[PDB]
């Protein structure tokens, strides 16, 4: 399961770069690729998606029809096209995985990244940095506009933890279903609207930034961003 | 009503659906041949002719790729397992024409022939293999060649008023298998008497194949 | 409304009562046939011309009333039933074209058995009836269609004849070479005994004498009507032979097999 | 010597004759006749999965009572979502004749065989994200019939080999070979403790094996024919057989007799699948007239037909929470039945 | 085959050994137990259509 990523760069505004990511490992052609970039400073946000068997396609609307995006099962490849490159557009851009199956757990992993260097959901985090010291208990809380709990019982919430110097890491799902290699110690419920993770004793790896996503509906508002000082 | 992956869900179940159309019609594109052998009769000899449990034979003639499974290998009870035979193409049976005089090792009552014609017997006129043709191979038959001239049919069959000569006793062997088929209007048996060297067995199976599919056939477009 | 039109208004009458149940029972078994997997391009044809069937029957007792009046009625029922009686005309001809090809090449007709093969024959014979009727009707348009004027019949008749040639000829011809191969295929193969074969051309002959004796007076009288500059008389029993044709099939197809 | 063993033998089954005459105290239709019918049990398809092309013979509720998974002759072992009829995985077996299928108590494992004698465990939760083979059970030498799973590392396999066995997944070697049967063993029924489990075979005889010990226990018999198709109670104290002379019988663990049987004058077809309810009030069994009579656990009368498929009913399982009753049948399509208010 | 025969025999040794309760005692707990959980059981008495997750 190794995704790298290729075409960063510096560039000029205005131009054209494709961006290649490469999948190894694993079942490219039953996995749902998405485009998550990262600013500097700043947060995580949904660029595109492409589906399995390139079925569906979905943009954010502040890249709609500007990006386009494609997928090379063959060669088990994903390509994302970049054009008329403004100087907002530069991020951390990211490969995320995702399978979509009852019990699945969706973007599961994440790929290294690449610097381009040129009616939604808010998701809003009570504090951007909460100091923490180890034996102790933290709880990061979000918030959503609306409620979450769609009718099938779920809440849709996909916890992640940014190592400095990492990529992005799944820590819950559907805010009660912990992911696949994550400590017991990572724990977090709530309702539609109320939104917490009740985190354990803190560890050296526990370091990072925290981001809460919302995935009710597709344009995928990621969260602030909390951190946990050591 | 249906959530962002719900939707993904649903659509992952379309791929999963349009796999499984497209590898089940390749199924149905494929002729699959049951071979019920006799002991120490056949399904070693014409296993080889065209081209622990279960082993799935696969040739390729004329364009049509055939399945072809010697279940001859298991020993268990045949009847709690034949229907999962039940709609194959054709039941190639393989009965030795050496065992007219010869008797069972193990019985030691009556002749191995007369168990193959009781094997015979029960998988012809089965309950699920009513419309699956047979079609019957007399193996080994440059053995029975002067075995019948030294040795008299009226071992196995003393009603059989006929000479020492090969032709007359053969299509006795041939008459005596028919009768056992009871649903003569929905099965046709297409015996063949068949050497060991010879290489029209491919042929013969093709042949006998193709009369099952245009049978098929008929009862598609409404007629037969 | 006697003798000649009481004759046909029974015969409407019984041809209907006969045909209905039938077809019912014909559209039910090819609609459950139609949703179990791997369907045959014969089925699909067979479907269609069950459905195109019913269609017919169902405007019969606007004719039949016609037999012993409404308007624009009148007009579209007309339509209707040449419409249906061309499409079914069309689709004996891609069935008999369908067990030809099943018959004269088995192995072929097993590797290659998709459905949109059929779905596309159904599309050719229902677009090459319906369009054709439509785009006459709007030229028409832009008793109960029974007299005609001077000029009205000599722009009807060289119209009646080019439809003829074009909507039965080619499905006759196609469907009298398909049944001759297919029978003589069957007679000249080695294959099953007579129980079989003998059945099986029979039924073939049965179906081609059914197509030429049903579809037959209708198109012929297209031909002694261009000939002879005049209406026949007897395009009544002609279309109450199409009619007929339509009563009959749900028998020979769908009955003939279980019995 | 063998004349005084066949004779001893013949004492011995005369022993446990008196004996089980002896603790007959009454059938049970006659202790249990004060109780009111169960009523009319009228069932609906509530869904209709449709995806298998060729015949059923195996299906297997999940632990979670949401997904099953299906064993079918095209050599496809689906795993369906049955709340909203979603194929969660299509897994192309090696072997299309496959007569068994098996649900880990955990959910991560999925468990065929059939002809090919041999059982192929497949991994679900896996990181690549498709199915593959964990490993392939080899050492029966006849036709597997019926496989589940003890846990995620011992799974117990009944073959046509007479003989049921107990493997490791891990290692792959038979840990225990449960022996003694004289013909075919069709059907196993895992206990709800785990500890126990019986397997009818095709000498129409039933036996109490002991995973942990690994030798027979108590054997019931009372067949005529081939014990096609086995259940265990509820409550783990009894257990019900279904075989070919449309007789399904029930057999208490204790009483080690057969309580009651199930037949009806009209129906001669055999039972394929036998499965109990929640409570062990619903007896549901599969008949092969295309029809799933069923037959009331404690009064014999039938109080439903489930009359719904064009060929016969191969496998039935009720779910974990009893809300459900698959009825996976050779037409390729399985129901969710369902009681409706 | 003696000892075939003998561990044929054997075999019912344990089996009759086995301390047989009564018929009507084991008939009480399988009637007991049916209307213990018969409440339980969505089989017997099907659940209000508010509440089955097959609609
Ligand atoms: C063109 C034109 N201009 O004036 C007239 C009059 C026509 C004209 C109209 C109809 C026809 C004509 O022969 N038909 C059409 C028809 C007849 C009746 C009702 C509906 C329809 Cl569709 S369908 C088949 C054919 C038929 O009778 O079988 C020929 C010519
Ligand atoms: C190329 C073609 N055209 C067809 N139709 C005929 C009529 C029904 O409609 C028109 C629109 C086209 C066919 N119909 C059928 N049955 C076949 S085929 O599957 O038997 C077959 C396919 C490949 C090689 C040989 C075959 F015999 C077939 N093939």
């Amino acid at each position: 399961v190794q995704l790298v990523e290729s075409g960063g760069g510096l560039v000029q505004p205005g131009g054209s770069r494709k961006l290649s990511c490469s999948a190894s490992g694993f079942a490219f052609s039953s996995f749902g690729m998405h485009w998550v970039r990262q600013a500097p400073e700043k947060g995580l946000e949904w660029v595109a998606y492409i589906s399995s068997g390139s079925g569906t396609i979905y943009y954010a609307d502040t890249v709609k029809g500007r990006f386009t995006i494609s997928r090379d099962d063959p060669k088990n490849t994903l390509f994302l096209q970049m054009t008329s490159l403004r100087s907002e557009d530069t991020a951390m851009y990211y490969c995320v995985r995702s399978i979509y199956y009852y019990g699945s757990s969706p973007f599961d992993f994440w790929g290294q990244g690449t610097t381009l260097t040129v009616a939604d959901i808010v998701m809003t985090q009570a504090t951007s940095s909460v100091p923490v010291t180890p034996g102790e208990s933290v709880s990061i809380s979000c918030r959503s506009s609306k409620s979450l709990l769609h009718s099938n019982g779920n809440t849709y919430l996909y916890w992640f933890l940014q190592r400095p110097g990492q990529s992005p890491q799944l820590l819950i799902y559907r805010m009660s279903n912990l992911a696949s290699g994550v400590p017991d110690r990572f724990s977090g419920s709530g309702s539609g609207t109320a939104f917490t993770l009740t985190i354990s004793r803190l560890e050296a790896e526990d370091v990072g930034v925290y981001y809460c996503m919302q995935h009710l509906e597709y344009p995928l508002t990621f969260g602030a961003g909390t951190k946990l000082e050591l | 009503t249906l959530s962002a992956e719900d939707k993904a869900a649903v659509e992952r179940s379309k791929m999963i659906d349009r796999n499984l159309r497209e590898d089940g019609e390749k199924a149905a594109r494929e002729v699959k041949l049951l071979l019920l052998g006799a002991g120490e009769s056949g399904k070693n000899t014409i296993v080889k002719q065209m081209k622990t449990g279960i082993v799935e034979t696969h040739f390729t003639f004329k364009d049509l790729h055939f399945k072809m499974f010697d279940v001859g290998a298991q020993r268990s009870e045949r009847k709690k397992w034949i229907h999962c035979f039940e709609g194959v193409t054709a039941i190639i049976f393989c009965v030795a024409l050496s065992d007219y005089d010869l008797v069972l090792a193990e019985d030691e009552e009556m002749n191995r022939m007369h168990a193959s014609m009781k094997l015979f017997d029960s998988i012809c006129n089965n309950k699920w293999f009513t419309d699956t043709s047979i079609i019957l191979f007399l193996n080994k038959k440059d053995l029975f060649e002067e075995k019948i001239k030294k040795s008299p049919l009226t071992i196995c069959y003393p009603e059989y008023a006929g000479s020492n000569t090969y032709e007359e006793a053969a299509a006795y062997i041939q008459c005596q298998f028919e009768d056992l088929n009871k649903r003569k209007d929905t099965k046709e048996i297409y015996t063949h008497f068949t050497c060991s060297t010879d290489t029209k067995n491919v042929q013969f199976v093709f042949d006998a194949v193709t009369d099952v599919i245009i049978k098929n056939n008929l009862k598609d477009c409404g007629l037969f | 409304p006697d003798w000649k039109s009481s004759l046909i208004l029974m015969a409407y009458i019984i041809i209907f009562l006969t045909g209905l149940p039938a077809n019912l029972l014909a559209l039910r078994a090819f609609v459950g046939r139609i949703r179990q997997p791997q369907p045959a391009p014969v089925h699909i044809l067979l479907l269609s011309l069950t459905l195109a069937d019913l269609l017919l029957l169902l405007l019969l007792p606007f004719k039949i009333i016609e037999a012993a009046l409404p308007k624009v009625v009148c007009a579209l029922t007309s339509f209707g039933f040449y419409s249906s009686i061309y499409c079914s005309t069309w689709l004996l001809a891609g069935i008999s074209i369908e067990r030809y090809l099943g018959v004269a090449f088995p192995v072929q007709y097993k590797l290659s058995r998709r459905p949109l093969y059929g779905v596309i024959a159904a599309l050719v014979a229902w677009v090459m009836s319906f369009g054709h009727c439509t785009i006459v009707i709007i030229v028409q348009y832009l008793t109960c269609y029974e007299n005609f004027t001077d000029n009205q019949l000599d722009v009807v008749l060289p119209v009646r004849l080019e439809l003829c040639l074009v909507l039965f000829f080619i499905p006759m011809a196609v469907t009298i070479f398909c049944y001759w191969r297919f029978v003589w295929i069957m007679l000249s193969q080695p294959l099953v005994g007579a129980q079989r074969r003998r059945r099986a051309v029979g039924l073939a002959v049965v179906t081609l004498l059914n197509f030429l004796v049903c579809f037959g007076p209708y198109n012929v009288s297209h031909l002694v009507g261009y000939h002879q500059r005049k209406s026949p008389w007897w395009r009544s029993i002609a279309v109450v032979f199409s009619s007929l044709n339509a009563s009959l099939d749900p028998l020979l197809f769908y009955f003939s097999s279980s019995v | 010597e063998l004349d005084q063993l066949r004779q001893e033998a013949e004492q011995l089954k005369n022993q446990i004759r008196d004996a089980r005459k002896a603790c007959a105290d009454a059938t049970l239709s006659q202790i249990t006749n004060n109780i009111d019918p169960v009523g009319r049990i009228q069932m609906r398809t509530r869904r209709t999965l449709r995806g298998h092309l060729a015949k059923i013979y195996a299906m297997h509720w999940g632990t979670d009572s949401r997904l099953l998974v299906s064993a079918s002759q095209d050599g496809k072992l689906i795993i369906w979502d049955s709340y909203t009829t979603n194929k969660v995985h299509a897994i192309p077996l090696r072997s299309s004749w496959v007569m068994t299928c098996a649900y880990a108590p955990s959910g991560n494992y999925v468990a065929c065989g059939g002809l090919d004698n041999i059982c192929s465990i497949y991994n679900l939760k896996t990181r690549e994200g498709n199915v593959r083979v964990s490993r392939e059970l080899a050492g029966h030498t006849g036709y597997l019939s019926c496989c589940r799973f003890l846990d995620d590392n011992q799974i117990v396999t009944s073959s046509g080999d007479t003989t049921c066995a107990l493997w490791d997944i891990e290692t792959g070697q038979q840990t225990t070979t449960f022996t003694g049967h004289t013909g075919d063993v069709m059907s196993l029924s895992l206990a709800p403790d785990t500890r126990l489990f019986v397997s009818g075979a095709c000498d129409a005889s039933a036996k109490l094996w002991d995973v942990r010990e690994g030798m027979c226990r108590q054997t019931f018999t009372g067949h005529e024919s081939d014990i096609n198709a086995i259940c265990f109670f509820p409550n783990g104290n009894a257990f019900a057989t279904g075989s070919d002379d449309a007789t399904c019988r029930l057999f208490d663990l204790r009483a080690d007799q057969e309580l009651m049987t199930y037949s009806h004058d009209n129906i001669i077809c055999g039972i394929t699948s036998v499965s109990f309810s929640k409570s062990g009030r619903l007896l549901l069994a599969g008949y092969d007239d295309f029809n799933c009579n069923v037959w009331d656990a404690l009064k014999a009368d039938r109080a439903g037909v489930l009359a719904g498929h064009d060929n016969r009913v191969s496998c039935l399982g009720v779910t974990d929470d009893g809300m459900a009753v698959a009825t996976g049948s050779w037409d390729s399509f399985l129901k969710i039945w369902n009681g409706s208010s | 085959s003696i000892a075939q025969a003998r561990k044929l025999v054997e075999q019912l040794k344990m089996e009759a050994n086995i301390d047989r309760i009564k018929v009507s005692k084991a008939a009480a707990d399988l009637m007991a137990y049916c209307e213990a959980h018969a409440k339980e059981d969505p089989l017997l008495t099907p659940v209000p259509a508010s509440e089955n997750p097959f609609r």
